[PDB]
DNA sequence: ATCAATATCCACCTGCAGATACTACCAAAAGTGTATTTGGAAACTGCTCCATCAAAAGGCATGTTCAGCTGGATTCCAGCTGAACATGCCTTTTGATGGAGCAGTTTCCAAATACACTTTTGGTAGTATCTGCAGGTGGATATTGAT
DNA sequence: ATCAATATCCACCTGCAGATACTACCAAAAGTGTATTTGGAAACTGCTCCATCAAAAGGCATGTTCAGCTGGAATCCAGCTGAACATGCCTTTTGATGGAGCAGTTTCCAAATACACTTTTGGTAGTATCTGCAGGTGGATATTGAT
């Protein structure tokens, strides 16, 4: 069946996620909110990550790439490097 | 009649159970396939270190984590129970992440 | 031969601290002091870390730090959760907390 | 092949000497890798801040205190302070 | 007879015209004694330039304005329309001044 | 040969109009009574923090006058960077 | 006859100091010739700007001398510089108008 | 005794007003925030291109660094824009002498 | 109150992935010793500007009265979202297998540093003189609210 | 809709704070030129580890039904909060003075850099032994929700 890759990031996800928040109940259109903002976030990240991978001239995304990323984001990140 | 607990008894069960372990909460290739996908327009043909991967999903996991307390804090103040995107859009702009 | 950190009664390394300092470009010098005053204080951050991530290991009946104490050592500690608040502990889950409102009856 | 230096066995030195009989997971041990690290990266940062501000081209242990001042709360920051002192202090001394 | 505006009018009034201008809100000279009495808990015999003061000030007044803004989506966000304790303390939480 | 008068409880040189002002040019229309105390203790604990910061700045520089820069350095780092006093 | 650096470059903003400021800095040991060059017009282009979208505020507020409250009104109106400045208060600025629509009577 | 040179960047900042408009003036409160704002970007830049060099085992800051970092800290048209205005202008510099 | 249905907890057991204890190897790094350089503390002091003074005055804070309308409580009910169960679809495992490409090594030259010398310039400093617009007045237009 | 009370607009003007102009001065800055050093790009390549492949295995996501209960709409009203007024206080303003202390300059040694050499160490690689605890079991018992 066809298949968008952010709609492979499933309602029942979303729903532990919530959970693990501490939410109890959640409204019918939280989901397609939630894909959203998840995917602007990856975005900002990756795209950043991205960019310190074209610098040092390699074609492979390193945890490193990674982390400096999601330092400059001000989502520093303790046990992958650095 | 067969048994059958009352809606939010198992809601709060699941809350005790997820905030008592750490792993993952979405699945890793679903997951893998979106970072590859939003990688792919910023420049073509990129691998990827595993631990790069799982380092965008823990970060991307404790992120949405995180805002889901701020929009269930939204929707409480709202004298709700229930989380809207309303409560969503609320945190995210008291955070300063728009508007 | 005597280490500058035997020299100064600490288990973390002061020869290398200075290094990482010249070498980070920070200034154009280091005092001597410097290297020793700093590695003192990381040491001692980490011996507060591992210890109250120690007794969180010791509560959940465990021997072995892992992750989840590091996280419920810094999250239940004022001080060190502020120094941390914008940091994220890979594999750390979350403090156990349900809003009042929310429990039943 | 070449070599990366970490804090590892700093940090597992440490540990005995507060939990003799404790242990600590890999996954744990990259975490206070990364605390050493974000921690003298930020001191550092700030004392070379302070250090540019009056005009001078020397870090020195007073950069590092007044640092250490800035960057930790209350309780946290009296006690690094002390314990930055009476290292420095027998590092003279002996 | 003697005229009155309805409630909300004269206050409307209000935010078009402090919206329209710069100037300082605080009265200069008790803000000056808040700063000195402040400073002088921290440490004794400290003396001020006077354009320290006024920076304090205008981060002060441009900290609370903000602040002010935040709060009034959190009212807004309970369907009212009057700002309350519990909506600073919520935009503050989000903040992540006090969280 | 002499001090000046005891400085004492001039957080409530904050006024009640000073805050309603403010609140004004942050689009608020209505405001509760309880307000205003809470606004003090609020600007309290940022100008504590603002300030203890400053004046650590000026202690490092062995100075006994509080700085312009010593302001701005501190707002710098809480992370309330300031435009038009500085360097 | 000396040329400067920044005449060289083509640029209104000084090259020869943006290098100094550089080295002075503690960045990096070493600072190639083409860093301050580079540096030099991304500062100029961002103040070139700022300066057209305040001097367009100026304008339309019937002012002839650009003020503070212009350089604010220029920047929160434009959605890119006003990311760039998100957590910067800009000094006797004030705010943009703008009441929340529920506020109005009807 | 002279009290030291205090360097600003007005004399700049004014060349470039006029260029862009001509009849416009500044008032001194208003340049004090336009050289705020030069020496913040000029810090956040350096700061990212030494944090860049220094990831990458470089002991130079190039004009390739300088790049980087504007692409990490400007948003979408202004780093395009600044990244053209920074490339033109190095390649105008080393076209010389 | 009873009582049945699940969920949850405790004690114990066992396989194994990950921790450990060991010996050996070595390049880098830290310690040592010596000669050289220099940053910034001391001392001295010129001079900006901070604290404090007085005095007059009107902008603005305080305190009160009055009632408009907002917040909060109550009720009520449509429908949304949770629970449960039945499918079956694809995530997961892992194990092997090219080989992309990160990364280590060698070579070497364009470009950076160091330095001496010459020239240009941007920052006071001292006065001297425009000029944009703040703030005042007056009178025409617009807004708000009662009726 | 009419109309009256009041806010709002805008044109016009005047005083002046602050911007513009000029000359003189100059110390630091910027440029030029020569000699010397070396960062890191280039080219080749070995070995890590990433991508993909098969192939069950089944755990978990999807679709559906049903109804419990939550969200939102409607209604009411006590009393909070806004608007307006009278009163007069304290902030603002203007200007002067003394001197505290910031800052500018010069002298001078403790400490830091720069090499050369020696020694220690931390990261390493196999190689073998060990163990904390995840996951499975049973059965006690606590919780939940029907009566
Ligand atoms: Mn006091
Ligand atoms: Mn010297
Ligand atoms: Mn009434
Ligand atoms: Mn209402
Ligand atoms: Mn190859
Ligand atoms: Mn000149
Ligand atoms: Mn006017
Ligand atoms: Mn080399
Ligand atoms: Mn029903
Ligand atoms: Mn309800
Ligand atoms: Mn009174
Ligand atoms: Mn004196
Ligand atoms: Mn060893
Ligand atoms: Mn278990």
């Amino acid at each position: 069946v066809l298949r968008d890759n952010i709609q492979g990031i499933t309602k029942p996800a979303i729903r532990r996620l919530a959970r693990r928040g501490g939410v109890k109940r959640i409204s019918g259109l939280i989901y397609e909110e939630t894909r959203g903002v998840l995917k602007v976030f990856l975005e900002n990240v990756i795209r950043d990550a991205v960019t310190y991978t074209e610098h040092a001239k390699r074609k492979t995304v390193t945890a490193m790439d990674v982390v400096y990323a999601l330092k400059r984001q001000g989502r520093t990140l303790y046990g992958f490097g650095g | 009649k067969p048994h059958r607990y009352r809606p939010g008894t198992v809601a709060l069960r699941e809350i005790r159970r997820y905030q008592k372990s750490t792993e993952l909460l979405i699945r890793k290739l679903p997951f893998q396939r979106l970072v590859r996908e939003i990688a792919q327009d910023f420049k073509t043909d990129l691998r990827f270190q595993s631990s790069a991967v799982m380092a965008l999903q823990e970060a991307c996991e404790a992120y949405l984590v995180g805002l889901f307390e701020d929009t269930n804090l939204c929707a409480i103040h709202a004298k709700r129970v229930t989380i809207m995107p309303k409560d969503i859009q609320l945190a995210r702009r008291i955070r300063g992440e728009r508007a | 031969a005597k280490t500058r950190s035997s020299r100064a009664g600490l288990q973390f390394p002061v020869g290398r601290v200075h290094r990482l300092l010249r070498k980070g470009n920070y200034s154009e010098r280091v005092g001597a002091g410097a290297p020793v005053y700093l590695a003192a204080v990381l040491e001692y951050l980490t011996a507060e870390i591992l210890e109250l991530a120690g007794n969180a290991a010791r509560d959940n009946k465990k021997t072995r730090i892992i992750p989840r104490h590091l996280q419920l050592a810094i999250r239940n500690d004022e001080e060190l959760n502020k120094l941390l608040g914008r940091v994220t502990i890979a594999q750390g889950g979350v403090l156990p907390n349900i809003q009042a409102v929310l429990l039943p009856k | 092949r070449s070599r990366k230096e970490s804090y590892s066995i700093y940090v597992y030195k440490v540990l005995k000497q507060v939990h003799p009989d404790t242990g600590i997971s890999s996954k744990a041990m990259g975490i206070m890798n990364s605390f050493v690290n974000d921690i003298f990266e930020r001191i550092a940062g700030e004392a070379s801040r302070l250090a540019h501000y009056n005009k001078r081209s020397t870090i020195t242990s007073r950069e590092i205190q007044t640092a250490v001042r800035l960057l930790l709360p209350g309780e946290l920051a009296k006690h690094a302070v002390s314990e930055g002192t009476k290292a420095v202090t027998k590092y003279t001394s002996a």
